[PDB]
RNA sequence: GUGGGAGAGGGUGGUGGAAUUCCCGGAGUAGCGGUGAAAUGCGCAGAUACCGGGAGGAACGCCGAUGGCGAAGGCAGCCACCUGGUCCACCCGUGACGCUGAGGCGCGAAAGCGUGGGGAGCAAACCGGAUUAGAUACCCGGGUAGUCCACGCCCUAAACGAUGCGCGCUAGGUCUCUGGGUCUCCUGGGGGCCGAAGCUAACGCGUUAAGCGCGCCGCCUGGGGAGUACGGCCGCAAGGC
């Protein structure tokens, strides 16, 4: 599990708090609008613990999906 | 009769049975097919084989409509999910994509009490 | 006095006139329910993830203010009010977390 | 909530000298004005029982206070509760 | 006291999307469903599968953990307001103000009760299909109270760490959550695992003691009879003590 790169790792300095930005954002999802586990995002508890909140307010702003399709299953 | 030829299809697959909506691209079925269509009546159904014979029914009465590619959609987690996208791989319709659409709630309503241990 | 942050999503569609309207409709409540504005943002029409009352699409706006704790939810309600109004979310303002600083 | 300018303000009020901070007539109306707040969130929010536990344990605090008060310089005693108006 | 922190702690209002059911419309036709296998059931008054629109109820996927918060029961979408507890740093103030706690008072999962709302899904009772020697059950199809909200009762439990609360003392190692610092390391508060000394009938416990001690509370004294009888108190009742 969590076997290819690093979330985190290939990445700039950003904003864990911001809920507008929605290219770094996506980042942090799967192929479908899941956030993904720590095990792959490889942030820590509390980097996580605020993804999370972020992630789900821009959810409700209508910039970041909730679920989405599986493609060439 | 439509003349469409190009489509969507969709496999509704549980543990009972497999069911095929061949469809035009705004969603609106054109032919439809199960294991039921077919001979099988009992829990012979939920075959695979089944899922091979109901699939390969459906696309054929699709390319009576002249469909020839369509984008297959796949729903739920049964036996003959996998045999029903090959055996569409195989029916003479070109298939351009596989999408897994299969519906699951966040937490919302109470399961019987044979699928519960969840919700 | 607390600071807060106003994001509204607005219909698309909507021309100079309508949309100049609807601007100042929003800044006649946060004038009318004690907010001072500080520093606006006026992103505009962008792309949804899922579709909003049917539209593909949604016009944004940020608003960073000042106002009365006690009013600000009632603010909200009132910016509901509005049928060209798609969503309304005021975010108690948060000084940023930075990773990889 | 009880901002800054105001809990200076109530602990200018009682304190025994400038500078002081941690005596009791202090520590007393600190915990007056929690207790007032907190009396007034439960008249609403009856259902926060939660909350009712933290008024208990402060009720409890401040009457321990007061009465080590008593004990002590009884005068200082009747003057705190002459001036914040408890007990009755 | 000042400054800084983490949190499903609690109450109120708002609000988001997924799924289920139902209604309307479109397209489409011979079944769907369900099981070990079936049947009841549903479907030619057009079901199932697919799309569009609408209504409503309830619960919040991923994050999510071997994680966090709470005195306990228990607490999980998001936003705002109101509000409880707690940790750390500075060493600033008061100057033993402390601990425990019979009674009292309050809180107290689920089910249950009262009044009034609500009712999608699930479902005691019940009505059916099947299974079986029989099947009052396990399996399948329906299904009422109930599960939901407000106010008011009930007070129970494997209410469990089956381990009362507080303080001091007695090797370390290792993982983790959250602070601070001279930031490979040191220092504090939580949560786990292995283990010195020691304890234990053993199992095991072992700085989160079940070790060494002190203070205060509650409790036990063979099994069945029996949490029964009688009495009293509580409760609308069920019933509880
Ligand atoms: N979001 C408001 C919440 O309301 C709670 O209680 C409220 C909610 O339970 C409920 O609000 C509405 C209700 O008016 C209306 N008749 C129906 C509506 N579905 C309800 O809303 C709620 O219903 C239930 C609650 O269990 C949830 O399952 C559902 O997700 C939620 N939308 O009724 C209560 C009174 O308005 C609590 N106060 C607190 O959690 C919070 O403030
Ligand atoms: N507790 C509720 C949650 O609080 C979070 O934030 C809370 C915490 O971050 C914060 O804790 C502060 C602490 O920073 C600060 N250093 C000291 C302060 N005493 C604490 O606050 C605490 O005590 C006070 C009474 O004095 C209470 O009113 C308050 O609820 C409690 N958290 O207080 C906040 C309010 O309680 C969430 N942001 C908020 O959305 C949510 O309501
Ligand atoms: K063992
Ligand atoms: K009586
Ligand atoms: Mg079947
Ligand atoms: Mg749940
Ligand atoms: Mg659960
Ligand atoms: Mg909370
Ligand atoms: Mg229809
Ligand atoms: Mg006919
Ligand atoms: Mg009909
Ligand atoms: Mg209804
Ligand atoms: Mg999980
Ligand atoms: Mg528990
Ligand atoms: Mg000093
Ligand atoms: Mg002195
Ligand atoms: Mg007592
Ligand atoms: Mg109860
Ligand atoms: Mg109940
Ligand atoms: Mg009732
Ligand atoms: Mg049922
Ligand atoms: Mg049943
Ligand atoms: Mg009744
Ligand atoms: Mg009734
Ligand atoms: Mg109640
Ligand atoms: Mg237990
Ligand atoms: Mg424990
Ligand atoms: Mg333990
Ligand atoms: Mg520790
Ligand atoms: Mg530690
Ligand atoms: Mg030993
Ligand atoms: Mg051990
Ligand atoms: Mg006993
Ligand atoms: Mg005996
Ligand atoms: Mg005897
Ligand atoms: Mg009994």
């Amino acid at each position: 599990p969590s076997r290819k790169a690093k979330v985190k790792a290939t990445l700039g300095e950003f904003d864990l708090r911001d809920y507008r930005n929605v290219e770094v954002l996506k980042r942090f999802l799967s192929e479908t609008g899941k956030i993904l586990p720590r095990r792959r995002t490889g942030l820590s508890a509390k980097e996580q613990r605020i993804l999370a909140k972020t992630i789900k307010r821009a959810r409700i702003l209508g910039l970041l999906p909730f679920t989405e399709k599986l493609v060439r299953k | 009769k439509r003349q469409v030829a190009s489509g969507r299809a969709y496999i509704h697959a549980s543990y009972n049975n497999t069911i095929v909506t061949i469809t035009d691209p705004d969603g609106n079925p054109i032919t439809w097919s199960s294991g039921g269509v077919i001979g099988y009546k009992g829990s012979r159904k939920g075959t695979p084989y089944a899922a091979q014979l109901a699939a390969l029914d459906a696309a054929k009465k699709a390319m009576a409509y002249g469909m020839q590619s369509v984008d297959v959609i796949v729903r739920g987690t049964g036996a003959g999910r996998e045999q029903a996208i090959r055996a569409l791989q195989a029916s003479g319709l070109q298939v351009k994509s596989i999408v897994d659409d299969t519906p699951v709630p966040h937490n919302g309503c109470r399961p019987k009490k044979k699928f519960r241990k969840a919700s | 006095m607390r600071r807060y942050e106003v994001n509204i999503v607005l219909n698309p569609n909507l021309d100079q006139s309508q949309l100049a309207l609807e601007k100042e409709i929003i800044q006649r409540a946060l004038e009318n329910y004690g907010a001072r504005v500080e520093k606006v943002e006026e992103l505009g029409l962008r792309r949804l993830a899922y579709p909003i009352a049917k539209d593909p699409q949604g016009y944004f706006l940020w608003y960073q203010v000042e106002m009365p704790e006690d009013r600000v939810n009632d603010l909200a309600r009132e910016l509901r009010i509005r049928d060209n109004v798609r969503r309304v979310m005021v975010v108690k303002s948060q000084e940023p977390f930075l990773a990889n600083a | 909530p009880i901002t800054k300018e105001e809990k200076q303000k109530v602990i200018q009020e009682f304190a025994r000298f400038p500078g002081d901070t941690g005596s009791t007539e202090v520590q007393v109306a600190l915990l007056t004005l929690r207790i007032n707040r907190l009396s007034e969130h439960l008249k609403v929010h009856k259902k926060d029982h939660h909350s009712h536990r933290g008024l208990l344990m402060m009720v409890g605090q401040r009457r321990r206070l007061l009465r080590y008060l008593q004990r002590e310089d009884p005068e200082r005693y009747r003057a705190l509760i002459e001036k914040l108006g408890i007990r009755g």
